[PDB]
C-alpha cells in the first residue's frame, strides 16, 4: 500500500531493528520507539550525565549537612575528607585516636 | 479511500461532501462481534434467568446471610472484651438487653 | 461493519489446526461442596479471631475461678 | 484416549501411539544417548504384536497401551521455542499492517469536542 | 529470532457465549489459556488432585517424623547432652527476658518453672 | 554520601524510562551501567565505614511523612551493619547485571525500559534495606513488588507472563497484608514504627505469626513458593535479581532486623521448604526452573538457621549475601547458554566450544551451590548445618535437602557439559563482547573476595562436634554428586510425578479455592444485586 | 525464512537414505513411501527424522498427510518456521 | 536392525569441536596447583 | 551446676561495651572474642591468616567453657535419677 504522506517526517529504521520485525512507526512512546539510536544520542547522553553529576552534588550537600554520627568510629572512616560532624574515633579498647 | 481530517493550522473543515473517508475519531473504533454483544446483554439482563430454588435459598443464606451473622458476633465479642479493657461497666447496645445505661464514657471520669 | 466471523488457516499447517476444542461445560462448584469450602477456609482466613476468643474464654474462666475460691476463703473467714 | 484419538481409524490410532510414545521416550529421558536404545525397544514392541490378527486381543493391546501412555505422560514437555507451548512463542509477534491510526486527533473540531445532552 | 515470529490468530468467536466465558483467557493469539491453570481443562502429567493428595499421604508421615520425635517425644533434659550457654548473672538475667531466647532451657537455673512459663507466653494482648 | 547511591538508580530510572528517546538504545547502555558503578563505589564507601569501622548513620530526609495526630512517621535512613552489607551485594549484583542486558536485551524491543526498570528496581531494595522505621521498609517492599510486577509481564503479548505476574501480585498482597497488621500491631504496644523502640522482649504469638506470614510470601516458602517457579516468564536478567537478591532475601532481612520469630516454626517451615525445593528441582527439566527451586531450598536452609541459635540471624545473613553472588552467576550462564542454543530444555544441551570465562563461572556457581569445600558457599552452609546439629529434626532434613542439593546441581553441570552434543544441526550463535565478560568478572571477584572477607564473624568460631558428625555433610554432597554424575533413578515413576507437579500446590488452589472465591462471587453478583434486588 | 525447494529435496532425501530397506536410488523427490518399502511404523521415524532435520513441530494431523517424498518437501517449504 | 538409523543419522554428534574440554570448563586450575607446589615447596 | 562453678570473668562492662559486644557474646569468654573482633576488623580481608592466634585462644576457652556444660549436664541428670 502506498505509504501515506506523514511517513516523510517518520524516522527510518534502525541498524538494531531486525529486517523481518515490523511496528508501527507513528506510535509514539516516552520510553522511546522500538529500537531508537537517534540522531544526536551523543549530545544528549552528555546532557544527562551533566544533569546527573549537578543532582548528586545536591543531593552530596543535602547528605552531608544531614548526616549525623552520635557514636565515635572503631577507626578513621572516609566521611572525614568531606565532614567535619564525624566523632573522633576510639578503638575497640577504648583510646582516643 | 482515506484523507486527514484534522489540520494543526486550525483551517480545519469537515468534508462531509469527499470521496474519500475521513480518518476522524471513529477511524479507530472496534469492528466488533456479534456473539459478544449477545453475551454482553445476556450478562447485563441476568435477573431475567434469576429463578428461586431452594438451592438458591441456600447459597444466598449460608454465605451472605452467614457472613452478616459471623461479622455481627465477631464485633459484639470486640466489643466485650474492649468494654472489659477499658473498665467500663457493660454498655447497653441495642439489641443487647442490658439494665444498665452506660452508652459513652464520661471524658472527665476516670474508670 | 460487524468483524468477519471467517478464521485465518494460513497457520494451521505450522501451529496446528483449531478444530479441537475445550470440554469445559463453564460451569461453577456445586452449592453443597461451595458450603464445605467456604465453612473451611474462612475460619482458617479468620484464625486471629479464634485465638483472641480462646484466650479471652480462658481469662474469663481463670477470673470467674479466683472470684468463686476467694468467695469461699472470704465465707469461712 | 481422546475423542480424537478413538474417532481416528486403526491404521492412524497405532501410527499415533507410536509418535505419542517416541516424543514420551524424548521427555523422559535424560540426554539424546537414552533416547536411541529406548526407541528399538518401542520399534520391538509394536512390532511383536503387529502380524496378530485377533481383533479382540488387539483391542487389548492398544487399550493398554494408551492408558500406558496417559499416565506417562510428562510433567515438563520438550516443545521447541518458537512453536506452541514455547518459551519464544508470542514474545514479540510481528506486527501486521494496514493500522487506523487518526492524524493530528486534538485539532478536528478542537472546540466542540464534549459530550452533549440531548432532549426531546 | 526473539522479534518478528510468526504467531497463530485464535479463531473468531462463532457461536454463542457461555455465561462464564469470563473463565478463559484469550488475548487473540491461539493458544488461550484458563484465569487460573489448571482449573479446568487439560491437567499438567495427566495427574489429579487425588492422586496428589494421595502422594501426600505417603510424604507427610515421613517428612514429619523428625521433627515429631524432638518437640513431642523429647524433653529439654534429653534432647541434648550439655545445658544452655551459661552466662554472669548481669547478662543472664537480660537474656532470660526474651520469650524467643535461648537460655529459657537451662534446667540447671533455679529459675526454670518461671522460664519456662515465659516460654510459653500468651496468644493474644490482653490489653 | 550515603544518599548518592539511591539517587543514582533512581536518576537512571528516571532518565532511561522518560527521556529515553533522546537518549537511545545506545544512551542506556552507557547511563546505567555508569549510575550503577558510581552508585558501587558509593556502597563500597558504605561497607568499609559502617560494617568494618563500626560507624552507623542515620539520614533524616524530611519529617512527618506521615503526621496524623499522635501517628507520626518521618522518611529517614539507618545504615546500620546490615544494612550495608545488604545495600553493598544488592548494588554489586545490580551493576552485574546491568552490563549483563546490554547485550542480552540488544533484541528487544525496549531495552531502555527494562535499563528503567532495572534500576528502579534495584533503588526500591536499597530503601528497603536502609529504612530506619517501618514504613520505609513497608515502600521498598511494595515497590519491589510492582517492579516484579511490571518485570515479569513484560512479554504481554503471552498469557503465560502476564499470569505469572498476576500470581506474584496477588501472593505479595497477602503477604504485606499480614506484615501490616503486624507494623499496627508493634505501633500500637511500642509506641513508635522506629526498630530502636520497636525491641520488645515478650510479644504475643499474633505479632510472631503476622511478621513470619509476612515474611514467607517474598522469601518464598512453603504454602507461598507458587510465585517463584512461575517467575520465569520473565526475561533473563529479571530472574536474576528477583532469586539473587531483591525480593526472596527481604522477608530473610525482616526477620534478621526484628527477632519476634518464633524457634519451633521457623526451623519446621524452613526445612520443609529445604526438602520440597530440592525435591522439586530433581524432577525439572527447565535450565531455569532448576535453579528457582535450588532458591526455594537456600531459603528453606535460611529460615531453619534462625531456630537453631543466637548467632542464627547473623548466620542466616551470611548465607544470603554468600548465595545472591553464585545464584546470580547461575542464571546469568544460563540464560547465556539459553540464547547460544536457542532452547530451555536440560536434555538437548550438551558439550560445545565456548567460552572458558562463562564455563567457569558456571563451574565455580555449581561448586559454591554443591558445597565443595574451601569455597564461600562451602562456609556459609555448613554453619548452618554444623549449628543445626541441636535441632534433630531440622538436621536431619537439611542432610537430606544437601544430598539432593547436590544430586541436581551435578546432573545439571553434566548435561550442560560432559553430555554429548544434543541439539540440532543448524546455525545458532550468541557473540559475548567485553561487556559481558566484565559482568562475569565481578561475580567472579564477589566470590574470590567472599572466601578471603568470610561472612559472619562467628563463620570460623568453633562448633564443639565430633570430626564424624562435623564433616559429615561434605560426604552427603560428595555421595549426591556422584550419584547426580550416574544420572541413576531415586525414586518410582509415581513420586518423580509428584515432584514433577510441584507437589499440587497450584492444583489444589486451581480447583477448590479459584472455585470457591469465583462462586463467592457468583453468589455476591448474580444471585444477589443483579437478581435478587433486580427489577424486572 | 522461506527455503526453497531445492535445498529441502536434498535434506529430505539425506533423510530418508538412513532407512537400511530403502535402496539409495529408489528415493525420488517424487516417490511414495510404499513404492521405497516404508511401512508405517516406518513413516512415524521418518516424519520425526523430518522433524528434527528442519527444525521444526509437526502437528499431528498433517503428520498423517505425509505419505509421500512429495508432500512432506511441499509441507517443509509451506512452513515460514522450517530451518 | 529394523527402524530408522538414528545413530548414524547423528553420527556429526562426535565433531571435534562438540566434544568436552577439560582447558573450557578449568580454565587456569593447573597454574594455581603448580604456583601451590611452588609456595608449598617455599613453606615448608 | 555447683560442682563446676563459673569461672572467673576477666572482661568488664566497660570494656565489652568499649568494644561493642553483644550481650551474647558475653559468656566468659569475651575478652578473648574482644581480641579476635579487634584483629579482626583490624585485617579486614587477611583475618584469615594473620588472625588465627586469637581465633584459637577463643575456640580453646570455649570448648573449657562447653566441656563445663557437659559436666553441669551429667550432674543435673544424675541428681534427677535419668542416669
Ligand atoms: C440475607 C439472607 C439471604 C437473603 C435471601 C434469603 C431468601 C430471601 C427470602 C425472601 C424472598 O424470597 O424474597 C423474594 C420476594 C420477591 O418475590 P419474587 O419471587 O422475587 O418476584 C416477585 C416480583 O414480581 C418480582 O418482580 P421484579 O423483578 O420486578 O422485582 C424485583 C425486586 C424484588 O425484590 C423484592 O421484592 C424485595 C427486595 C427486598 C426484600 C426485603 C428483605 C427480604 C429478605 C431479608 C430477610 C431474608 C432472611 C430469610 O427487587 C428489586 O428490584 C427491589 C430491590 C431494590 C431495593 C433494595 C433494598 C434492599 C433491602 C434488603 C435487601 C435484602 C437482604 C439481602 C442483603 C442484606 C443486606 C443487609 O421478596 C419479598 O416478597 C419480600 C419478603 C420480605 C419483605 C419484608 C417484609 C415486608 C413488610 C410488609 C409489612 C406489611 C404492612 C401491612 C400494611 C399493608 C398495607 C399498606
Ligand atoms: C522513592 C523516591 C523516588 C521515586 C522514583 C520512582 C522510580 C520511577 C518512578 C516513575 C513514576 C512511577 C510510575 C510510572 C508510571 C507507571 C507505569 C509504568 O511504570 O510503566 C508503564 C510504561 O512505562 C513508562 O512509560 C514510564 C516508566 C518510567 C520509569 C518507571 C520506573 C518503574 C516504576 C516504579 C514503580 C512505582 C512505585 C510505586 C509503588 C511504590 C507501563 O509499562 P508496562 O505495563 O510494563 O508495558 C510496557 C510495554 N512492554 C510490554 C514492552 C513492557
Ligand atoms: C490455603 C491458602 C494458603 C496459602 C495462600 C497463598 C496462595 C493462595 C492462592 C494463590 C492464588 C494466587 C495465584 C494467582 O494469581 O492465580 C492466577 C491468576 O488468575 C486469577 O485471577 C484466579 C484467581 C485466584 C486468586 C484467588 C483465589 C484463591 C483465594 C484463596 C481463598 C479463597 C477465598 C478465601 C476468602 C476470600 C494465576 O495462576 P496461573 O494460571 O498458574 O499462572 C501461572 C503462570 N503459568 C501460566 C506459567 C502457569
Ligand atoms: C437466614 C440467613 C442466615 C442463615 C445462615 C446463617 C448461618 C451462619 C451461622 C454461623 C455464622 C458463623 C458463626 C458466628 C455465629 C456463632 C453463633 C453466635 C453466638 C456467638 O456469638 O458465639 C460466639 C461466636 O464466636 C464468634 O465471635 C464468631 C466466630 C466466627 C467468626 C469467624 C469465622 C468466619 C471468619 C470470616 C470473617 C468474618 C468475620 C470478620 C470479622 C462466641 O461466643 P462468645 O464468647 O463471644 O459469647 C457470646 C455469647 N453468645
Ligand atoms: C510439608 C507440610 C505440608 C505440605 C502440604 C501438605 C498438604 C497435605 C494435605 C493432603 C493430605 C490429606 C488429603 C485429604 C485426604 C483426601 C484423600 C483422597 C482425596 C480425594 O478423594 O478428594 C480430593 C479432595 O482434595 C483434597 O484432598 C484437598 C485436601 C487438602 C487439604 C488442604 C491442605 C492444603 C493442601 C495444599 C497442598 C496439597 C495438594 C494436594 C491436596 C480430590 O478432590 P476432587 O477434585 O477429585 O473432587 C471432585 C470434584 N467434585
Ligand atoms: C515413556 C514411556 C513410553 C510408553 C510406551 C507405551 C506404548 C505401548 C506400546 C505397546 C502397545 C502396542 O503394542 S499397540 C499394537 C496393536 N496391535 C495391532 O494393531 C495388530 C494389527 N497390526 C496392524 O494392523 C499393522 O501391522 C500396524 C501395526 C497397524 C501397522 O501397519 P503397517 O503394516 O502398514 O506398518
Amino acid at each position: 500500500v502506498p505509504e501515506p504522506p506523514y511517513a516523510k517526517y517518520l524516522a527510518n529504521k534502525s541498524h538494531y531493528c531486525p529486517p523481518d520485525f515490523h511496528y508501527s512507526r507513528e506510535i509514539y512512546a516516552p520510553y522511546g520507539g522500538y529500537f531508537n539510536d537517534p540522531k544526536g544520542w551523543r549530545t544528549n547522553t552528555a546532557i544527562a550525565t551533566l544533569v546527573m553529576l549537578a543532582g548528586a552534588y545536591a543531593v552530596f550537600c543535602f547528605g552531608n549537612a544531614r548526616e549525623e554520627r552520635l557514636r565515635a568510629p572503631k577507626g578513621w572512616i572516609p566521611s572525614q575528607l568531606w565532614n567535619d560532624n564525624v566523632p573522633t574515633p576510639v578503638d575497640y579498647r577504648g583510646k582516643v585516636l | 479511500s482515506s484523507r486527514i481530517a484534522g489540520d494543526t493550522t486550525g483551517k480545519y473543515t469537515p468534508n462531509i461532501f469527499s470521496p474519500e473517508t475521513p480518518m476522524d475519531r471513529s477511524f479507530s473504533h472496534v469492528p466488533k462481534n456479534p456473539f459478544w454483544e449477545a453475551w454482553v446483554f445476556r450478562r447485563d439482563n441476568i435477573q431475567r434467568e434469576f429463578v428461586w430454588t431452594w438451592q438458591t435459598i441456600f447459597d444466598l443464606a449460608t454465605f451472605v446471610g452467614g457472613l452478616y451473622v459471623a461479622m455481627y458476633a465477631t464485633a459484639s465479642f470486640c466489643s466485650r472484651q474492649n468494654d472489659k479493657r477499658n473498665g467500663y461497666p457493660e454498655r447497653n447496645y441495642y439489641f443487647s438487653d442490658s439494665k444498665s445505661n452506660f452508652v459513652i464514657p464520661d471524658e472527665r471520669e476516670f474508670y | 461493519n460487524y468483524a468477519s466471523l471467517k478464521a485465518d488457516t494460513s497457520m494451521d499447517h505450522v501451529f496446528g489446526d483449531s478444530t479441537n476444542k475445550l470440554n469445559y461445560d463453564f460451569q461453577l462448584m456445586s452449592s453443597k461442596e461451595a458450603f464445605f469450602w467456604n465453612y473451611t477456609l474462612y475460619p482458617i482466613v479468620g484464625f486471629p479471631i479464634f485465638l483472641y476468643l480462646y484466650q479471652f474464654n480462658k481469662l474469663e474462666n481463670f477470673e470467674a475461678e479466683i472470684a468463686a475460691a476467694k468467695a469461699a476463703k472470704a465465707a469461712s473467714e | 484416549a481422546s475423542e480424537a484419538v478413538l474417532r481416528l481409524p486403526h491404521k492412524l490410532r497405532v501410527m499415533r501411539m507410536y509418535r505419542t510414545g517416541l516424543k514420551e521416550i524424548v521427555n523422559w529421558s535424560y540426554g539424546r544417548h537414552e533416547f536411541y536404545p529406548r526407541a528399538n525397544a518401542l520399534r520391538m514392541e509394536f512390532e511383536a504384536n503387529k502380524e496378530l490378527s485377533d481383533r479382540e486381543q488387539i483391542r487389548k493391546l492398544v487399550l493398554h497401551g494408551e492408558d500406558l501412555l496417559a499416565r506417562f505422560r510428562h510433567w515438563e514437555p520438550t516443545i521447541r521455542s518458537e512453536f506452541v507451548g514455547g518459551t519464544v512463542y508470542g514474545v514479540w509477534p510481528q506486527h501486521c499492517k494496514d493500522v487506523k491510526f487518526v492524524p493530528n486527533p486534538a485539532y478536528i473540531d478542537e472546540f466542540k469536542q464534549g459530550d452533549t445532552v440531548l432532549l426531546y | 529470532a526473539g522479534a518478528g515470529g510468526p504467531v497463530k490468530l485464535s479463531p473468531p468467536v462463532d457461536k454463542p457465549l457461555p455465561y462464564n466465558y469470563d473463565f478463559w483467557m484469550d488475548n487473540g493469539i491461539y493458544p488461550g489459556q484458563p484465569i487460573y491453570d489448571g482449573m479446568f481443562g487439560s491437567m499438567v502429567g495427566n495427574m489429579s488432585l487425588e492422586y496428589m493428595a494421595k502422594g501426600w499421604l505417603v510424604l507427610l508421615p515421613i517428612l514429619s517424623a523428625p521433627f515429631v520425635y524432638e518437640h513431642c517425644i523429647a524433653d529439654d533434659v534429653t534432647r541434648n547432652p550439655f545445658v544452655p550457654r551459661q552466662y554472669p548473672s548481669e547478662v543472664r538475667e537480660f537474656l532470660a527476658l526474651f520469650k524467643n531466647g535461648f537460655v529459657l532451657n537451662d534446667y540447671s537455673q533455679p529459675d526454670y518453672e518461671e522460664m519456662k512459663r515465659r516460654q510459653s507466653g500468651l496468644l493474644t494482648p490482653i490489653y | 554520601m550515603f544518599l548518592l547511591a539511591v539517587y543514582f538508580l533512581f536518576f537512571s530510572a528516571i532518565a532511561n524510562g522518560f527521556f529515553g528517546r533522546y537518549l537511545g538504545v545506545r544512551g542506556s547502555q552507557l547511563l546505567g551501567p555508569s549510575a550503577l558503578f558510581l552508585a558501587l563505589l558509593c556502597s563500597g564507601t558504605i561497607f568499609y565505614e559502617v560494617c568494618i569501622q563500626g560507624c552507623s548513620t542515620n539520614i533524616k530526609l524530611f519529617e512527618n511523612f506521615v503526621y496524623s495526630n499522635e501517628l507520626n512517621v518521618s522518611a529517614s535512613f539507618l545504615y546500620d551493619p546490615l544494612a550495608a552489607t545488604m545495600t553493598l551485594t544488592v548494588v554489586w549484583i545490580s551493576c552485574a547485571v546491568h552490563a549483563y542486558q546490554n547485550l542480552y536485551m540488544r533484541g528487544d524491543g525496549s531495552q531502555t525500559l527494562f535499563t528503567s526498570y532495572l534500576s528502579a528496581f534495584t533503588g526500591f531494595m536499597l530503601i528497603l534495606v536502609a529504612g530506619q522505621n517501618l514504613v520505609m521498609l513497608f515502600i521498598g517492599w511494595e515497590g519491589i513488588g510492582v517492579c516484579s510486577y511490571l518485570l515479569i509481564g513484560y512479554y504481554g503479548s503471552r498469557v503465560s507472563a502476564v499470569k505469572s505476574a498476576n500470581k506474584s501480585l496477588i501472593v505479595n498482597k497477602i503477604s504485606d497484608g499480614f506484615l501490616l497488621g503486624s507494623m499496627l500491631y508493634l505501633w500500637f504496644y511500642t509506641g513508635s514504627f522506629s526498630y530502636c523502640s520497636l525491641a520488645t522482649f515478650q510479644i504475643p504469638d499474633v505479632v510472631s505469626i503476622l511478621v513470619l506470614l509476612g515474611a514467607i510470601g517474598k522469601s518464598s516458602q512453603l504454602f507461598f513458593h507458587v510465585w517463584l517457579a512461575d517467575a520465569m516468564e520473565g526475561p533473563t536478567p529479571v530472574s536474576a535479581l528477583i532469586h539473587a537478591a531483591t525480593l526472596v532475601t527481604a522477608g530473610i532481612y525482616v526477620l534478621c532486623k526484628l527477632n519476634l520469630h518464633s524457634q519451633s516454626a521457623v526451623g519446621i517451615l524452613g526445612a520443609a521448604t529445604a526438602l520440597m525445593g530440592g525435591l522439586f528441582g530433581l524432577a525439572a527439566n527447565d535450565l531455569k526452573r532448576v535453579i528457582a527451586f535450588s532458591t526455594c531450598s537456600q531459603l528453606g536452609y535460611m529460615m531453619a538457621v534462625l531456630s537453631t541459635c543466637d548467632d542464627g540471624a547473623d548466620f542466616a545473613m551470611g548465607h544470603l549475601v554468600s548465595h545472591a553472588g553464585f545464584k546470580a552467576t547461575l542464571f546469568l550462564s544460563a540464560g547465556l547458554s539459553i540464547a547460544k542454543e536457542n532452547n530451555n530444555f536440560l536434555n538437548r544441551y550438551g558439550s560445545r566450544q565456548g567460552s572458558p570465562t562463562l564455563s567457569f563461572a558456571t563451574t565455580i556457581a555449581s561448586l559454591n551451590l554443591l558445597g565443595f569445600p574451601e569455597l564461600g558457599g562451602f562456609y556459609s552452609k555448613e554453619s548452618i548445618l554444623n549449628n543445626a546439629y541441636i535441632n534433630q529434626g531440622v538436621s536431619i532434613i537439611l542432610t537430606l535437602a544437601t544430598f539432593l542439593t547436590a544430586f541436581y546441581t551435578s546432573k545439571v553441570l553434566a548435561q550442560l557439559y560432559l553430555f554429548p552434543y544434543g541439539n540440532g544441526r543448524q546455525q545458532k550463535s550468541f557473540d559475548i563482547d567485553a561487556t559481558t565478560l566484565i559482568c562475569f568478572g565481578l561475580l567472579l571477584s564477589e566470590m574470590l573476595l567472599r572466601i578471603f572477607t568470610g561472612s559472619s564473624l562467628s563463620q570460623n568460631m568453633t562448633t564443639n562436634l565430633p570430626a564424624h558428625i562435623k564433616n559429615l555433610p561434605f560426604w552427603v554432597a560428595l555421595s549426591g554428586a556422584l550419584s547426580g554424575l550416574a544420572t541413576t533413578n531415586l525414586f518410582s515413576s509415581n513420586f518423580m510425578r509428584f515432584f514433577g507437579n510441584r507437589g499440587g500446590f497450584d492444583v489444589f488452589y486451581a480447583r477448590k479455592c479459584s472455585n470457591v472465591f469465583y462462586h463467592n462471587a457468583y453468589v455476591s453478583y448474580t444471585l444477589l444485586d443483579r437478581g435478587f434486588l433486580k427489577l424486572y | 525464512h522461506g527455503l526453497d525447494r531445492d535445498t529441502v529435496t536434498e535434506r529430505v532425501i539425506h533423510v530418508a537414505k538412513h532407512f537400511e530397506k530403502v535402496d539409495p536410488n529408489k528415493i525420488t523427490p517424487t516417490a511414495t513411501f510404499e513404492e521405497l518399502g516404508l511401512d508405517s511404523l516406518d513413516t512415524v521415524e521418518l516424519v520425526m527424522a523430518l522433524e528434527e532435520e528442519f527444525g521444526l513441530e509437526i502437528p499431528d494431523n498433517e503428520a498423517d498427510k505425509i505419505t509421500t517424498m512429495a508432500d512432506a518437501i511441499s509441507y517443509v517449504v509451506s512452513n515460514p518456521l522450517a530451518k | 536392525k529394523i527402524g530408522f538409523q538414528w545413530e548414524k543419522y547423528e553420527a556429526w554428534r562426535y565433531h571435534p569441536l562438540l566434544r568436552f574440554n577439560k582447558n573450557t570448563m578449568f580454565p587456569g586450575v593447573g597454574l594455581g596447583a603448580a604456583a601451590f607446589a611452588v609456595y608449598y615447596v617455599v613453606d615448608t | 551446676a555447683d560442682r563446676f562453678p563459673p569461672p572467673k570473668m576477666v572482661a568488664t562492662q566497660e570494656e565489652m561495651d568499649n568494644a561493642d559486644i553483644p550481650y551474647k557474646y558475653r559468656d566468659y569468654c569475651a575478652h578473648l572474642i574482644i581480641d579476635f573482633k579487634e584483629c579482626r576488623y583490624g585485617h579486614p580481608l587477611t583475618w584469615r591468616i594473620n588472625c588465627a592466634h586469637e581465633l584459637h585462644h577463643y575456640n580453646k576457652c570455649s570448648y573449657i567453657e562447653f566441656k563445663r556444660r557437659v559436666a553441669i549436664a551429667i550432674e543435673e541428670k544424675k541428681r534427677r535419677g535419668l542416669m
